[PDB]
RNA sequence: GAAAUUGUUGAAAGGGAAGGGCAUUUGAUCAGAC
RNA sequence: GGAAUACUGCCAGCUGGGACUGAGGACUGCGACGUAAGUCAAGGAUGCUGGCAUAAUGGUUAUAUGCCGCCCGUCUUGAAA
RNA sequence: GCCCUGAAAAUGGAUGGCGCUCAAGCGUGUUACCUAUACUCUACCGUCAGGGUUGAUAUGAUGCCCUGACGAGUAGGCAGGCGUGGAGGUCAGUGACGAAGCCUAGACCGUAAGGUCGGGUCGAACGGCCUCUAGUGCAGAUCUUGGUGGUAGUAGCAAAUA
RNA sequence: UUGGCGGAAAGGCCUUGGGUGCUUGCUGGCGAAUUGCAAUGUCAUUUUGCGUGGGGAUAAAUCAUUUGUAUACGACUUAGA
């Protein structure tokens, strides 16, 4: 895994252009707040930017909240990755594992 | 080494130019007559 | 003048042929998946012939679907022809190779009438 | 029989199209494009003749004429892409040009019973260019060598690089 | 651009060489190489006599006639380094190589045409100064070659009648040199430097 | 005058190709003159047509044309991909193109 | 009155095999819509 | 003591060029601009024009080119062997 | 540290080859770029899953439609189909004005097994559909029977006196 | 047309006189249209065939026969109006 510290851009991006539901199992675009009310209108979220606002502070309905998320289904990145070989730890020349603020910028070109 | 030119003589014996036939006995012979005519004239085509 | 269609999509037209049936006489070309334990073809190596897979299946919206715009409909003769009365915008006739050349002249001639598109209206004419 | 039936049969009326939200809005020419402008043609007859842009048509199109005594191009309307803009500039003031438009030019294209086996003007026409085109020519005489200019062929020679050539 | 490329190959090093007209032909460019005895290669002479000779040995054992054919002339020296850079074997690759003319010194017409060099395949520009190496002309006459005097003499005669080609050429144009002086400062002269010309 | 070429010369290097496998719906052309992506920026969606030849007329013409248009930058060189209505018969590796001015963004 | 296998005529290609796959040029041929 | 600039980050800042796609087929929903009427880029492409109307596009077939392709069946851990 | 010696094997020969010397080598760093059936978005196919729909006229409720996900495979299992000989029913089916068969780098449909058509050939029986039934589908078994190749106008047709 | 130079694969290079066309060195007049808003819009060289009227010269090879400096057969070497 490559994981990080995302940032309020990051995460606004993601669930904007990304963000589906996963309503009676199944894999539903969000393209309207509406379809959020009918879920998580439960725990007092009503539009996109609340259930945004629930994952840039960790509020108390975060796991009803980040499981309506589905896995979101990203690309490779636009830049390439930036290493020759992937699969050494960040802090060893390659990507892999704990980079703190850099998944920020690898998220974006891989949104 | 690349052969320039040749130049014969004036005259040439018969014996020689039966090599230049597989069947001497009949042919006209033919052979170096519009050659010749490189003769018969002082500068015209021999010592060029 | 067939109804609207979309644009005529095969996904693969080149037919499929048995392996190895140009290196031999005895293997007909109809086509015959490969059961060998050391197929190449089975394996589905680079640079060997395709198999059939539903992934080449039409689409629905013009299976069946002649160039023309009409699914074909092979009749015997007249009662038959007149199967297609009210249609014609989505079937075509066909005579059968049996129909003969003496009749042929009877459904041509009913047809025409009923404006109903005969898909091979030259078979057995002598001119 | 020779086949039985198709047990169900499809509609054969033609379903009415959803209604569409395109709407048609006006079209932004370059800014390299403006009235009085000398272009050089890249296509047709006329392709690399240096002529005038007079007026922007309806059809997204460029009414241009030569003007016609000095090269020989008519008034014509060429594709805001198949034509090469170059900063010099004739001055239009005072030439009417708002008679012209979409009709003005018409082909009645001819029937398929008319077929060319093996083998003309209009009148008004001719008077129609003559008109704009002398209160064109006397502007040109102003500039020096324009004239020349505009009765000269283009072409690309070798060691030309359009990438980095500027019009 | 031009229709074809003549390329003198003195003091330049096979391969780098080799490699810019491999890629030319392969283009649809067409090659003529001429004067091939100065090419240079690096190492040492005897270093690269003895590669020659690693060369000598390959040879199809059980006949000879038929194994890989060791060409001497410094020509095919080259021409062999480059036929590994192109896909001999294919039909691409014999279009290649017909565009292609590998020379000794710089026979007829072309003598009488420009020619260029290949300036990443200097030998002055590429090797570092004070390093060794090879004349290809000096090795293939090492080998078997048996031109190498031939083409010196009549190359020395080549280069005297360019001499006073030169010479016609340098005094004529000096004459024009000096017509185009006394045209300057003119009216139309002082005007074209203003258009940069 | 004696010129009278409204084009671009270019010439038809290759297909889009790994180390073993050719992918024939991509051309690779090189322009003369460009050398950089940044100068191959300017051609982007010009047209191209290769023109050859036929010993049989068609339409009245012995010369027959194949047209296809520029797709985008290939490596650091500025070499630019051509995908053409019709691929290039790839014995056209070393040909000649023609990049044609238009559509002008100028 | 099939196939193997063969003769003649017609067309095509052939630098130590032949055949095959993806794409197109070329020649031949052909369908449908108008 | 006072600024600039680099670097990193952000914009629900503006704008140009290029490519591929046009799926769906009366309306229904969510939005915007508008006092309103109504309009719209808002639950999937339409508008204008030309040429051709025939082997021209295209199918098939032979051959040419670029690149790839060992002879199938079988037992076997392993078969082009 | 690199380089050199130590460093000898048999057909000619392998950093993949060419070839490379401030490298086209060794060590290290920064970008640009290339391309897998992988990843993203879209179209189409099928499978599975979740659903909507009695409403008349008009057919199919095993129907039509909406939503999402997914697709490798030997041995093996299940399911939907294609095809052959024969049987019950139906099309008041085709046919001497040419059934069936056979040939056809001629045409169309189906992913496929296959289906249809045109021309040629020939001469008397055959087909679609719902079901029933089986001596029902061949490339192989040193398979069985019959036929035929290359080898190949080749080996050879030379003891006993002529 | 006059004269030279070039043999590495010369087949090219220079020069003399005259005749001839154009000249955008400079200033003018006359036609462009309709290919309808682009369709490479056909201008090069490579070979061959078929007639023009203009010159120019009028052979060999192989089989068959023959020798043996040759020879399995072809091949080879000789001879034959």
């Amino acid at each position: 895994v490559a994981y990080g510290y995302p940032s309020y851009s990051t995460i606004r991006q993601l669930v904007y252009k990304r963000g589906f539901g996963k309503i009676n199992k199944q894999r539903v675009p969000l393209s309207d707040n509406a379809i959020i009310e009918a879920n998580l209108g439960k725990y007092g979220i009503l539009s996109i930017d609340d259930l945004i606002h629930e994952i840039i502070t960790v509020g108390p309905h975060f796991k009803q909240a980040n499981n309506f998320l589905w896995p979101f289904k990203l690309s490779n990145p636009s830049g390439g990755w930036g290493v020759p070989r992937k699969f050494k730890h960040f802090i060893q020349g390659g990507s892999f594992g704990n980079r703190e603020e850099f998944i920020n910028k690898l998220v974006k070109s891989m949104n | 080494l690349r052969s320039l030119t040749t130049v014969w003589a004036e005259h040439l014996s018969d014996e020689v130019k039966r090599r230049f036939y597989k069947n001497w006995y009949k042919s006209k012979k033919k052979a170096f007559t519009k050659y010749s005519a490189k003769y018969a004239q002082d500068g015209a085509g021999i010592e060029r | 003048a067939s109804l609207p269609h979309p644009k005529i999509v095969k996904k693969h037209t080149k037919k499929f042929k048995r392996h190895h049936s140009d290196r031999y006489h005895r293997v007909a070309e109809n086509w015959r998946k490969q059961k060998g334990i050391d197929s190449v073809v089975r394996r589905r190596f680079r640079g060997n012939i395709s198999q059939p897979k539903i992934g080449y299946g039409s689409n629905k919206k013009t299976k069946f679907l002649s160039p023309s715009g009409h699914k074909t409909f092979l009749v015997a003769n007249v009662k038959d022809l007149e199967t297609l009365t009210m249609h014609t915008k989505t079937y075509a006739a066909e005579i059968a190779h049996n129909i003969s050349a003496k009749n042929r002249v009877v459904i041509l001639a009913r047809a025409k009438a009923l404006g109903i598109k005969v898909t091979n209206p030259k078979g057995r004419l002598a001119l | 029989t020779a086949q039985q039936a198709p047990k169900w049969y499809p509609s054969e009326d033609v379903a009415a199209p959803k209604k569409t939200r395109k709407a048609v809005r006006p079209q932004k020419l370059r800014a390299s494009l403006v009235p009085g402008t000398v272009l050089i043609l890249l296509a047709g007859r006329f392709r690399g003749k240096r002529v005038v842009y007079l007026k922007h048509l309806e059809d997204n199109t460029l009414l241009v004429t030569g003007p016609f005594k000095v090269n020989g191009v008519p008034l014509r309307r060429v594709n805001a892409r198949y034509v090469i803009a170059t900063s010099t500039k004739v001055s239009v003031e005072g030439v009417n040009v708002e008679k012209f438009n979409v009709e003005y030019f018409a082909k009645e294209k001819l029937t398929k019973k008319e077929k060319k086996e093996a083998n003309e003007i209009k009148t008004e026409r001719v008077e129609d260019q003559k008109v704009v085109d002398k209160a064109l020519i006397a502007e040109i005489k102003k500039t020096p060598l324009l004239k020349q200019y505009l009765s000269a062929s283009f072409s690309l020679k070798n060691g030309d690089k359009p990438h980095m050539l500027k019009f | 651009v031009e229709p074809v490329v003549v390329i003198d190959g003195k003091g330049h090093l096979v391969g780098r060489l080799a490699s810019v007209v491999a890629k030319q032909l392969l283009n649809g460019q067409k090659i003529v190489v001429v004067r091939a005895e100065e090419l240079n290669i690096s190492g040492e002479f005897f270093r690269n006599k003895l590669k020659y000779h690693d060369f000598l040995r390959k040879a199809t054992a059980f006949n000879k006639t038929r194994g890989p054919f060791h060409f001497r002339a410094p020509s095919r020296i080259f021409y062999k380094a480059l036929r590994g850079m192109v896909s001999h074997k294919t039909a691409r690759g014999k279009a290649a190589l017909e565009r292609l003319k590998v020379f000794e010194g710089i026979p007829p017409p072309y003598d009488k045409k420009k020619r260029v060099v290949v300036p990443q395949a200097l030998r002055v520009l590429r090797l570092k100064p004070g390093r060794k190496y090879t004349t290809l002309g000096k090795l293939s006459t090492s080998v078997g070659w048996k031109y190498e005097d031939v083409v010196a003499k009549l190359e020395a005669k080549r280069k005297v009648s360019s001499a006073e080609y030169y010479a016609k050429k340098r005094a004529f144009t000096k004459k024009v040199a000096s017509a185009n002086a006394t045209a300057a400062e003119s009216d139309v002269a002082k005007q074209l430097a203003a258009l940069g010309y | 005058a004696e010129s009278h070429r409204l084009y671009v010369k270019g010439k038809h290097l290759s297909y889009q190709r790994s180390k073993r496998v050719n992918n024939p719906n991509v051309s690779l052309i090189k322009i003369e003159g460009v050398a950089t992506p940044q100068d191959a920026q300017f051609y982007l969606g010009k047209r191209i047509a290769y023109v050859y030849r036929a010993s049989k007329e068609v339409r009245g013409s012995k010369i027959r044309v194949m047209w296809g248009k520029v797709t985008r930058t290939h490596g650091n060189s500025g070499v630019v991909r051509a995908t053409f209505r019709n691929n290039l018969p790839a014995k056209t590796f070393g040909a000649s193109v023609r990049i044609f001015l238009y559509p002008s963004n100028i």
